[PDB]
């Protein structure tokens, strides 16, 4: 996504995202919301368990 | 860093003469490619001359 590589399942979610916000960074400081650069849709990063 | 950021949030002021307390989050609202000087500036506001 947009250059920002990685590994993961991306399951749609209901996180609020506000119009600026692009990223999704947790507690521990990790991603975990990135929006699609084509349609705008928050999709929820969630590594392979 | 060579941008010009502006942020904004309108809040509905209540029975206050002054800035009221509790809080507001000036969201981000828009970001221009700028980079000229700044050092001082003005505001402009509409002189009664109808
Ligand atoms: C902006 O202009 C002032 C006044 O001449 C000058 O002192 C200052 O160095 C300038 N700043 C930049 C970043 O060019």
């Amino acid at each position: 996504f947009n250059g920002l590589t990685g590994t993961g399942v991306l399951t749609e979610s209901n996180k609020k995202f506000l119009p600026f916000q692009q990223f999704g960074r947790d507690i521990a400081d990790t991603t975990d919301a990135v929006r699609d650069p084509q349609t705008l849709e928050i999709l929820d990063i969630t590594p392979c368990s | 860093d060579g941008y010009f950021k502006i942020y904004s949030k309108h809040t509905p002021i209540n029975l206050v003469r002054d800035l009221p307390q509790g809080f507001s989050a000036l969201e981000p609202l828009v970001d221009l490619p700028i980079g000229i000087n700044i050092t001082r500036f003005q505001t402009l506001l509409a002189l009664h001359r109808s």
